[PDB]
């Protein structure tokens, strides 16, 4: 999972 | 006690789906955002919104899109909805060319600047970061 | 007579101010996943604050990050609803 | 297992960010007047967002400033609710 | 399973900070009418079932310490917590009689990891204060 | 009326  | 929904249309729903960004911004590709936008498209379509999805918008593009919508005639609409999918930082959202303030995007729909949405709900949904803190959770 | 110019706005942010927001490349962002699930099964019969509150619950409970970087491992998220609404909002009837 | 640290907060501001908030020396502030009025008659039977939404409506409709200074004359106010709640909140039963 | 559990011995604590008078150096005037607010509020929240406490003309350090101590108390038998702030303010900030302090710093004491006995319980903050200098001209 |  990544971050915006 | 409830907003009057007895109109011809539920209203317009703008989805801004920003995936790819100018390298000058230093921001990476937002993989998965297409799955978001499609799912959002179906849900809000199902609610009764007239949905349009715009992709990889510049700041001026985003500014123009919302400005134009505020100038449209919403007399037969119950409400307005806007969905923003992008990178961001506190109080601001990324276009492909850089950042623009969220307040500037939404101010177009103020009562004195959009009379046909007066006393009607104006909804903004924002999937974006708002800074760099993490939430460690507990228990 | 008058109505405030800032009235009847609602902001459903995916996260609280100052914080990151999470996104799975395969399945989409946490907030949108939760929003769509809840809208799909209750969009027309629940009031918007009830909807977004359930979204808050699901994002808070059903989701937890995994990274190999320990700085980003096992992190959590809570969305943030800002309401200047003057009425209850149902998407039906 | 875990829960976010910022979860289960609610902020009922008297006004929106960037703006003034109004106060009558004789009757008290608009927001508090409205909040107390509505809590008196619906505190035990309404959910917290329903209460604060009605508070929003009352401050927005029932109130308008008067000053001899025209810069402050006939101005309006809208409160602002920020919710990180994960459930509905009733103060009873 | 969609409503906060209200089955506790007590509803909870309600702290009211009633700031009326301010050190002149802050440039802030006396907030006349705030006593009626505080009187109206304690009566209402007492009626709800809260254990209400009223503090008057608090310094910034007073406000910080006060909320800190309350966060360190044992809320295991309480359904929720409530705090009401009545003062001058500017964006993101609130006035003590001594100057300004950030709202976030006041409320952060009650974060889940810093007040475990209010975990999964609603934490309510009601804020009567200015948040800047813009005016709302209205319409129609 | 005054302001906060």
């Amino acid at each position: 999972v990544e971050i915006x | 006690y409830q907003y009057n929904m007895n109109f011809e249309k539920l209203g317009k729903c703008i989805i801004i789906n920003n995936k790819n960004f100018d390298k000058v911004t230093g921001m990476g590709v937002r993989n998965g955002t297409d799955k978001d936008a499609e799912a959002l498209f179906k849900c809000f379509r199902s609610l009764g919104f007239d949905v349009i999805v715009y992709n990889d918008c510049s700041c001026a593009k985003m500014q123009d899109l919302l400005k134009k919508a505020s100038e449209e005639d919403h007399t037969n609409a119950a409400c307005f909805a806007c969905i923003l999918l992008s990178h961001g930082e506190e109080n601001v959202i990324y276009g492909k060319d850089g950042v623009t303030p969220i307040k500037d995007l939404t101010a177009h729909f103020r009562g004195d600047r959009c009379k046909t949405l007066l006393e009607k709900p104006k909804l903004f949904f924002i999937q974006a970061c708002r800074g760099t803190e993490l939430d460690d959770g507990i228990q | 007579y008058k109505i405030p110019v800032e009235a009847d706005f609602l902001f459903a942010y995916s996260t609280v101010p100052g914080y990151y927001s999470w996104r799975s490349p395969g399945r989409g962002s946490w907030f949108v996943q939760a929003l769509c699930s809840i809208l799909e099964e209750h969009g027309k019969d629940l009031e918007i604050m009830q909807i977004l509150t359930r979204v808050n619950d699901r994002v808070a409970r059903h989701f937890e990050s995994q990274s190999d970087d320990p700085h980003f491992h096992e992190k959590k998220q809570i969305p943030c609803v800002v309401s200047m609404l003057t009425k209850e909002l149902y998407f039906s009837q």
